[PDB]
This record gives C-alpha cells, structure tokens and sequence, in this order.
C-alpha cells in the first residue's frame, strides 16, 4: 500500500 | 344453493353455488340486482362453458389437497376458445 | 367419490355422490332443483335403465371414470340430449392442404 | 399445499402446447392474454418460437401496451437478445420501414404511428438498446418534421428530448449536441405561436451530456435552468431524471450539501412511485451511490451499487448495458472500499463481467469501454502488487497497461486531448508506471493529468488533489525528490480537510507518505506530530464509521418536490 | 413443570451451501474424519448478507474466495454460535 | 473437379431460401425431404427457424422416422439445446401432455403414441437427456397400465427397461430399484399367460445399476442372469448393452479372463452393425477403456477414450452429458497415463471441460458431478506438487480440497457412508491431506478408506490394495512410521502380483518406497535387492506396452455370438 | 512421485 485510489 | 348457468346456445348448466363462486365474474353475476339465479353468457358457447363448469367441480374438490393434483385436460380444439372464457370469467 | 352430470334436453346438474351412494337419494337430489316428482323421472346411461335400489358404483360409475375434470354423463328422461356444440376443428397442418 | 392450477394458466399451457396449429389466432386474443401466452413461450424455454413473435412490430406493439407486466417484458426481451435473436435491430428496421409508408398517408394515421414509436422507442431506451432506439426515435422525428403546425410541434420536441437521451447513454455526444439545437428550434417555434411547454425534461437531459463530456462548469449552469422549469404537473419520471442529473453535477462542483438534498428526494420519489424493483429506481441508486462514493462515504456506497445492480440483474438479464454499467460502477466502488483491505476478488468479478458484456453488445471502438476497461485495470494493477509472485507481476501490469492505453484511446477520440476524463486516465497511467517501474513516463503522465485538470476543473477540487497525491507518492517513495514532494503532500492534505474533513480516507495515504519523507531526511520532531494525529485520524475513524444503510437514510416523506426544488435555488 | 423444547438455528435456508449438508448436521469436514471428537465445536456462522453456513465450511470457503457462495457480496461475519 | 450439384440438393437450397413463405408446406413433405430441408436450416445456421419447428411434437416425430440420418438429428438437436431453446424439455412435456389426453381414447391411437414415445424417448435417452426421456417413458408406461390387454404387459416392461436406463444414467438409483420391482410385476403376470418375455435387457440394467452403487457381488449375480437370456434373435443394441455391462461387472470382481472376451466381442459387435461413428460404438469404447485402465493396459487406454470422445464430439455436439462423460473418463485416463510424466495440460483441459458441461446442463447437487469433480481434483493436487510456487501449491490443494469434499458429500448422500465410492473418495482425501501438510488427518482417512474397501469388497482386491500403498507411502516418506509401512508395502505388492503379475505399473511407487523404507532404518542388503527388483521391473515394464493399439485388437470376425456367452457361462 | 495414482 503506497499510493491512493485511482480517479 | 344452485346457480342456473345458460350458454350462448341456450344449454342449461345448473351447478352448485360454491362451485360457481370460484370465478370472479360469476360472483359479480350473483351480486347486485342479479340476486337458482339466471345468468346470461351470450358470448360463451356451450362447448367451452361445459369445460368451465367441469373446472369448478375440479377446483373446489382439489383445494389444499395433499396428493398430486392431476392436470385439468383442455383439448387443443377448445383451448383457445376456453382461454378467452377463462379471462372473461376471471376463473 | 363420484362426480357426474345428468342431462334431459339441455339441463346439466354437476352434482356428486359417494361410490356407495344409491340412485334413490341421487334422484331426490334432482328434485331439489328440478322440483319434479322422482318416480316419473328415469335416468339413462348408454341406453340402459337403472334401478333405484342399486348403488351408483354398481352400475359402472366408478371413481376411475367419474373424475371431477372429466365427469361421466348420464341421460335423463321424463332421450333428447342436445350436444353442446362443435368446437372449431383445427387444421391437421401436417396433412397436405 | 398443492393449490389447483388456475383455469387461465391451464388454458395458457394448452394454447402454448398447441402453438403450431394456433400461432396466428393468438394474435387475435385480447391484449392481456397475448402477453401471457408469449410469456409462457419464454417460461417453457421456447425462445426460438418467441423470438420470431417479438421481431414483428404488429404483435410486439400489443405486448408493449401491457404496462402492468413490463418487468416481465424487459426480461423476456433481454432473453432473446442474449439468445441470438436481434429483436431490437429488427424492431428498429420494422419501424423504419413503417414510418416511410405512413409519411405520405394521412396525418391522423401518422399520429398513431408516432405513439407506437414512443412506446417502442421508449422501451428500447428503457431496455438499454440506445443505438436501436435512436433509429426508432429518428424515424419518429421524420414524421414530425414533415408537418409544421401546433399539433406536431409538441411531438417534435418530445422526439428530440427522447432522441437526446438515447444518444447520451450511447456516448454519441457529437450528435447529442446538435440535436439540442434542433430541439432548440422547436422550443422557439412553439413559444412563437402563444404556447409554453416544459423545458425541464430537455434542459436536464443535456445535463448528462455536459456531465459525460466533463464540462462540469457548463453542466451546473444548465441544472439551474432545469430546476426552474420543474412544476407540479410533471410526471415523476421527468422529475426523478432532472433530480438525478442535478445531483450528479452538484457533486463534481464540490458542494455536497446540496447534492444530498437533491438525491435523497430523488431516491424517495423514485421509490415511492416506481417501487423498489424498478429499473428507473435502480437508475436513481447508481446516481445515489455516485454521490456517496464521492463524499468519502464508500461503506454506504457499496450497499447502494449492490442494491442498484440487483434490480438491474433481475429486471434485465445478463449481457445488457444496464447490468454492465451497474457492474462497472460497483466494481469501482468495491475496488475503492477494498483498497485498504486488498480483497479485490468481488471487485474483479464485477469488472470482468462488465468487460464481457460491453464487448458482446457494443463495438470495440465504443466509449463505454473507456470506463469499463479502466476499472478492470485499476483492480489488476493492485492485485499484482498485493500478491508475491514474479511471473504474474509482469503479466498483470502488462495486461493492465493494454486497458489504460485502450481506455485513453477511446477517451481521446471522443473527448479530445485536453479533457478531464482523458486526464483522469492519465493519472491511472502514472500509478501504473510506479508499480511497473517505468518512472521516466510516470512523472510525465502525473504532471500531464495535473496540468489539464487544474486548467479546466480548477486548483481547488477533489479530483485534482487525488492526482497530486499520486505524483507526490511517486517523488517520495522512489524518486526521492523531497524538495517538491512535501509541497505536493501539503497541497492535497489541506484541501482534503476543507472539502470533506479530517476524516477523509485519502489523508492516510498522504500521512504515511509525508511521514516517510521526514524519516528519510532524519527530521524526527515533525514525525511525532503526525503520529500524534495519525492516531487521532484512526480515533476519528472509529466515531465516523457508523455503518447505517443509506436506503433508509432517505426515510419516508422528508420533504416534497416544491421545498426541494426551491431549497436548491433559494440557496443559489 | 417438565417441558420439552427443540432448539435449532433460526436460518430458514436450513442447508449449508458449501458442504450441502443440513445446517443442523455436521459439515462435510467434521462428518468425514471425526464425527464424535470434533462434532462438539462444529458451529455455524452468519454474515452481513444473512446467509449462515457451517463455520468450518465458510472458513474453508474463505481460504479460496472472499465472497458469499450464494450471492457474490463481500463476506463479513455478523454473529457466531457458542 | 467441379461436379454439379444434384437437383435435389439445389432444390433444398431454393426451398430453404424461401422458408418463411413456405414453412407450412414443408411440414407436408415426405420425411426424407422434410429432414433434409430441416438439416439445411441447421447447416445454414438458421437455428431459430429450425428450432421453432423441432419444438412441435408432430414435426419432430416426422424427422425421427428417418433412421439412417439419426447421426445428423443427434447433432442438430444438440446444437439446438446449446443454442438456448429447451427442445428436449418441450418435447418431453408436449408428449406427456398429449399422451395424457388419449387415456380414455381407443387402444388403436394409444399404441401409436407408444410408438412415438419410444422413438422420441429413446432418442432423448440416446441424446443424453435422461431427465427428459424419463418424463416421456413415464407417460408411455402410463398408457400400458390402463387397458390390461395381452400386448400391454409386453410393452410395459419395454418401457420399464428403458425407464430404468434413463434413471441409471441420471443417477436415480433409489428410483431404479423401484422400477425393476415394477418391471417384474408385469414380467411375472406376462409369464403366467403362457408367454415368457426375454429378461435380457431388463437384467442388464441392474448390471449397470448395481455396479454404479458398487454392489459388485450383487451386480455379478445379475450379470450371470442377464447373459443366460441372450438369444441370437435379439437386437444387437440389446445384446451389445449386456456385454458392456457384463464386462464392467466382471472387471470389478477382480476377474479378467472372462471380461476380455465379452467386451472385445462387444466392440466388434457394435462396430459391425452400427459402425465406427455411432453413439453406441462409442459407448462400448468407454466400457472397453474401462477394461484397459483397470488391467494396467494404460498406454492404449487413452486412445480408446480419445476415440470414444471423438465419436461423441461429432455426433453429440458441444455441451452434452455424453461428451462430458467421455471427457471425465479420458481426463482420468490421461491423469493415470501422464502421472509418471507429471505434465497435466491435456488431462486438466478435459477434466475442466467435463465439469464445464455437467454444471451447465445438470444441477449443482447431482451425482455425476462427484466423478467429474474428483477427476479434476486429482489433477489439481498433482499440478501443484509438480510446480515450485508455494502460493500456487497452497491454493490448488485447497482448490482440490473443495472438490473432493463436495464430491464426497454427493457420494455419501446417494450411495451412503459404507460403499466403495465413498471409501474411494476417502483415499483421495488421504492423498489430499498428505500433500496439504496435515499428516495426522491423512492417516485416519486411509484407515477409514481401507476399513470400508476391505469390508465389502474383501481382503484381496484392486481397490483396497491401491489405497494401502498410499497409506504405506504415508507411513514411510514423511511421518516416519517405518515399522508399519513394511507390512503395507508388501501387502500392496502381493495383491498387485496376484492380479497383475510383474507388469503392474504401481509397483514402481512401491519399490521406490521400499528403497526409502530401509535407507533410514538399516538392512542395506535389501536395498540392493529391491533396487535390482526395481531394475528387474524396469526392463520388464518395457516389454508389453509396445503392443499395437487396442482398436484393431478385436480385428474382424474373431468369434461369434451365442458362443462368447456360452464360453463365459461355463467358466 | 511419492505415492500412487488416485482410485
Ligand atoms: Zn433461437
Ligand atoms: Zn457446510
Ligand atoms: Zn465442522
Ligand atoms: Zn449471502
């Protein structure tokens, strides 16, 4: 878990 | 106690009242100013109305029966005409 | 149980009686609606007279042929049984037209 | 306990069994018996005999008039289109031929042919065969175009508002823009001869056209005009549709206090009239689950997409657009909901299912594959980084690369290059490269997404900040460009609390990154400050969890239409 | 007052959908190896979707797929029996 | 060479191209033309035009009277069921509804319907729609038991021998015994009136009913009773059926001398009358490959199953239970043949295809899924062992854990706890638990597997000895019970030597286990001996599998009927 | 190959 959810 | 049923051909089809109350339309025939009661079925011929009355004795006898209910036989030559009478009588 | 219909000219009574029930009380059932004397009335299955003493099941009206959906018919005479109608005969289709 | 069969249903079985000798005298049966016979052909498995009896408009029009059992007609109709019988295409062609012949004939007969076209075209619009309902509606437009008087001008605009709907859902936006101008002519023409109609159905329909093209600033402008025209005499279906699109455009304008007022009433108004098992009420829930997905209420948004899918999974069969758009919405929401948990199994199933449906009922070059193939790619790019296998690591990232490139091509073909939807796929590319370790293009894609989105949406938005965090995590974790990553993190963190609050779910992925930027340089004093509020963020999550289903959140009769339509406008 | 009371789990499906045994019987795991030394703790577990299964069966199912077998929803236990 | 088309074929294409206008007149054509018009609609891909007429009983009764082109009707019908129209369900229901309408009619019509019901129900039974052929035959049986005429009891058994065939393939065994008991009611009553009806096909069904429930002692009892009634005047289809079932019952009784002469005769007898591209011939091959797989003739057993599948993949379309049973049988044989190699890609494809067909056409709680899920699960647990990934290993074993316990419940619910199939599923769980690092559960499964296999079958049997070696391998390789594995390895080998000699392929896994048995406890003198025995087994194994394919083993006219039965009966 | 084929 590094980045956020996709737009 | 009995309901006098006449067909388009003038045939007489007196049946018990509890059998004839299965169909909704006949219940409307026996209600109102209609209340042996004479009922007019000028559009229903006798050959399809006989099978309607056979269903009434078949319907009432087979209510909540535990055994496997046999299917009501409706011949191919009458089935289309009987279907219209089934809708109109709300049977 | 036995389910049957009676026809004289155009009448049809969808009454029922037990397999051991006799013609005597069955004939009195007819008097309930037809309001006619029972002794004058006579019944006719397949051109054959029925005695009032014998039961309905003794004359051949067994439960196997007296189902509610396909009741067995018996004529009534005070025979002029009027047929209901001829249903519209569907084309055989498979037969060459 | 073994109730006897009805004489009606017994005669239906006998008539159906006698189909060959009576396949044409059934067409002479009453309206309500024709459906029950043709339903029994579906129930018995006689789809081949039924398919040849719904491809004829002469008998299918009588089936369409059975409004009580329309929920059964949608599932029989979908059964044949799955079966292989192109019922929608044939009915479009059977009505295209009919309109030309009646065009020369009497105008009174043309009125009957137009009314049949609205019922058939409206059904194919309800069933989701938009490309096949546009042809029906275009044919109805030709009949109204030929005559120019007061009687046929009401139908001509009615054709155009219906034709606008079957193009917004079909992603034919380049034709939907001009068909409002054609509709604009008839509104002025009707207004010239002392007559006023309702513009709510037409103004609010293009609100989806502008929303789909990501013209959110222009979409909100037309929502205000749509809300002006709402009156007491409009049908519930019209009022639900304009409340749905008003809520959708209010969300992307980042004012969620007014979108909730419009979508809670829309959910109640659709449920009160159409019931809980209606495809229109299911349409409301997807827009209601679109609101809850964009207000960080994801836990209450999966239960709404799952409820909206179950209505469209039962009213409509498989291989349908309405059960596909319900999958691709739920596949995204389950991906978002299970983003921290990592359980991308239900979300992947709802993503592969929507892929297998669109590729069957829509062409390869359709725009609805842009959203469907994107959601599958987001789930795939997170499954591979979650598993600990090497061969599947390269395959899943490569396969997810094909979809994002394909999703970009279809988006670029329709939305152009400088568009929010096209820039939205750019941010997905940037996250794709970070996992696939192509950092050279990751910074370009992330900054390209930021450039376009800030240029049009603005510098203060929810969408623009999410792409910033994707770039901020790129600089921090691997690129080690801490001098400008920290600025990006503070930009997204500050705006997240302003828009949603301190309990926004995206702040955790920004707090973890920004702490890692500080531990990497040795500054341990500021780290303790965030760990003092990261636990507060977890503490705030405990109180804000409060999982109550949003279906009963709308309750029974909160307000009426008049209060809701004015509360959105008085506050405006 | 002596009284007789039949106890049963209040599910109406009354059949596990993984092992396909009766919901009141043992699961196929506990009915195959030891039906007397393991029958005492072979309990049932419900879910948010209100589809109760044998706890052994539902855990054995979750070891492969993370969804309820009947309806493809995210699976989360709401209550157990003990 | 550009041969012009026949005017017949040219006129087929012209009528088919004008089908919609003339669809009423085609129904009045001769049956040979009418089938050819309908077959052209299938060839053109117009399944909706074709399927809207096959849903009618009268039209389908006309195309069923073309007996020579049944290999095309079985392929149009299967393509219709895959197309999405339930013609088998409609025709079974349309016949039963029409059959019940002539109960009070005369016996002239009531015998024509039974003729229609035997060519229709016999077609659906041949096509694999046992749940729908049973509904046809129950209506035919109801016609025979209304008028008690002399001919009617001759036909009521003829229903009850086909009503019993459509319940054996549908795994309605608990209705199967009720049917045979009902069959003797009209069989005894017919025998009273000076007419001993031939009890050859009826007794042959119990040779498959009781074999399916693994009542091998009871099945062989009716195997003898069936072949005592074989007469040269019987139909070949009836005769071939008994020889297949007798061969199936003889092999499981651990006797092979009598079994080979029956099935090899049956393979030739089916190849003569029917041909090499007939469903009945493929039925023999699956029963013929049942012989070869059990008698360790494994190399040619794959080709027989592949030959059987190729017949069924052509006659019986895509998704049929007869194609599925050929897939699940070939997948198991490909599992057995390629077990030594360790590569399972063709075997897994067939096993996955079999379940992909059965789950599509049959309910998820049906007994034929027990055999198909078992075959794939044996393949799944052996793919994961051969691969090196731990995550795949921990997932495919659990994926195969789902199938065996799902399969076990199907066998336990139907066959009961104490039966060979239930025990045979325990042995697969014994293999399964051993490979899932649950060593203590693998032992208690094997003990339960043996104690059931040893009980009903007997002390010395193929099935019990095959699972002892797994228990012996468990005690030897990993849980270090070397004192108990010694007697089990010898017990498995002694039974294997008794029924198969030194050519049994499972001795390699037993000799290698014996080598591992002594390398950890001592007695290194036997290690050299058993390695020599393994060496002796190695070159003796390379002496018999090189025999030619078993398809031509039967040759042409090797023996004759009414002589193979007598040769079997005396021995 | 530490065992035999499946029955
Ligand atoms: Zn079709
Ligand atoms: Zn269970
Ligand atoms: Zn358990
Ligand atoms: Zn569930």
């Amino acid at each position: 878990l590094t980045r956020n959810k996709g737009p | 106690m009995y309901v006098k049923l006449i067909s388009s051909d003038g045939h007489e089809f007196i049946v018990k009242r509890e059998h004839a109350l299965t169909s909704g339309t006949i219940k409307a025939m026996l209600s109102g100013p209609g209340q042996t009661n004479e009922v007019n079925f000028r559009e229903i011929p006798s050959h399809v109305l006989s099978k309607v009355c056979m269903y009434f004795t078949y319907k009432v006898r087979y209510t909540n029966s535990s055994t496997e209910i046999p299917e009501f036989p409706i011949a191919p030559e009458i089935a289309l005409e009987l279907l219209m009478a089934a809708n109109f009588l709300d049977c | 149980d036995v389910f049957l219909m009676i026809r004289r000219h155009k009448t049809t009574i969808f009454t029922d009686a037990k397999e051991s029930s006799t013609v005597f009380e069955l004939k009195r059932i007819v008097e309930g609606i037809l309001k006619r004397p029972p002794d004058e009335q006579r019944l006719y299955k397949d051109d054959q007279l029925l005695d009032d003493g014998k039961t309905l099941g003794e004359c051949g009206f067994t439960s196997q042929t007296a189902r509610p959906q396909a009741p067995a018919t018996v004529g009534l005479a005070f025979l002029c049984i009027e047929p209901f109608s001829s249903p519209p005969e569907l084309p055989d289709v498979m037969k060459p037209q | 306990e073994w109730i006897p069969e009805t004489l009606y249903n017994t005669a239906i079985s006998a008539v159906v069994d006698n189909y060959i000798r009576s396949r044409r005298d059934i067409r002479s049966l009453p309206e309500n018996i024709q459906f029950d016979v043709y339903y029994k052909l579906y129930q018995q498995g006689r789809l081949c005999q039924l398919g040849s009896e719904f491809c004829e408009l002469e008998v299918f029009a009588k089936v369409l008039r059975a409004l009580d059992k329309r929920h059964l007609l949608h599932h029989c109709f979908q059964a044949l289109m799955d079966h292989g019988v192109k019922v929608a295409s044939v009915l479009a062609y059977s009505f295209s031929r009919r309109c030309s012949y009646i065009a020369e004939s009497d105008a009174a007969v043309k009125e009957k042919a137009i009314q049949v076209g609205f019922v058939l075209g409206g059904f194919l619009s309800d069933a989701g065969w938009y490309s096949d309902a546009e042809k029906v509606f275009l044919s109805c437009l030709q009949l109204c175009t030929l005559h120019d008087e007061m009687l046929h001008w009401f139908r001509a605009v009615e054709c155009c508002v219906r034709l606008l709907h079957v193009r917004n859902g079909n992603c034919k936006y380049h034709l939907g823009e001009e068909t409002f101008k054609l509709a604009q002519t008839y509104m002025d023409k009707l207004s010239k001869h002392g007559q006023q109609a309702n513009k709510a159905a037409l103004y609010g329909e293009l609100c989806a056209l502008l929303f789909a093209k990501s013209h959110y600033d222009e979409a909100y402008k037309w929502c205000i005009e749509a809300m002006k025209e709402i009156t007491a005499g409009l049908p519930v279906k019209v009022v639900v549709d304009v409340l749905r699109q008003a809520s959708k455009a209010c969300v992307v304008k980042r004012e969620f206090k007014k979108a909730e007022q419009l979508i809670k009433h829309a959910v109640y108004l659709a449920r009160d009239h159409f019931g809980s098992k209606h495809p229109k009420y299911s349409d409301t829930l997807l827009d209601y689950g679109f609101y809850l997905l964009n207000v960080d209420n994801i836990c209450q948004s999966v239960a709404i997409y799952q409820a909206a899918l179950d209505i469209r999974q039962s009213v409509f069969g498989g291989k349908n657009i309405h059960v596909a758009t319900a999958h691709e919405d739920l596949a995204y929401s389950s991906y978002v909901h299970q983003y921290s948990s990592g359980k991308f199994d239900n979300a992947l199933f709802h993503a592969e299912r929507a892929i297998g449906i669109i590729t069957h009922i829509l062409p390869e070059d359709h725009l609805l594959l842009a959203s469907s193939k994107r959601v599958k790619a987001l789930i795939l790019e997170e499954i591979a980084i979650d598993c600990h296998n090497k061969e599947t690591e390269q395959r899943l990232l490569q396969e997810a690369h094909d979809l994002h490139l394909s999703s970009l091509q279809l988006a670029k073909k329709a939305f152009g290059e400088f568009n929010v939807q096209t820039a939205k796929h750019y941010g997905n590319l940037g996250r794709l490269y970070q996992s696939m370790r192509k950092f050279k293009e990751a910074e370009e894609m992330h900054i390209k997404a930021i450039q376009i989105k800030e240029q049009l949406l603005g510098q203060e938005d929810y969408e623009v900040a999410l792409s910033v965090g994707h770039l901020a995590s790129l600089y921090n974790y691997d690129m080690n460009q801490y001098e400008n990553a920290e600025k990006l993190y503070l930009r997204s963190i500050a705006i997240g609390k302003k828009l949603f609050g301190e309990g926004y779910s995206g702040l955790e992925y920004d707090y973890r990154g920004l702490i890692k930027l500080y531990n990497s340089i040795g500054n341990y004093e500021k780290v303790f400050e965030y760990h003092n509020v990261l636990s507060n963020w977890n503490r705030l999550r405990d109180r804000q969890y409060s999982v109550t289903d949003a279906l009963e959140d709308v309750s029974t009769s909160p307000q009426s239409t008049e209060e809701v339509v004015q509360s959105f406008l008085i506050s405006q | 007052w002596n009284a007789v009371a039949l106890w049963a789990w209040d599910i109406v499906v009354d059949n596990c959908a993984i092992c396909r045994n009766h919901i009141m019987d043992l699961c196929i795991e506990c009915q195959a190896n030891q039906a007397s030394a393991t029958s005492e703790e072979c309990t049932v577990a419900w879910g948010v979707c209100n589809h109760a299964f044998h706890f052994h069966c539902i855990s054995r199912w979750l070891k492969t797929r993370q969804v309820c077998p009947l309806d493809n929803r995210e699976w989360e236990f709401q209550k157990y029996g003990h």
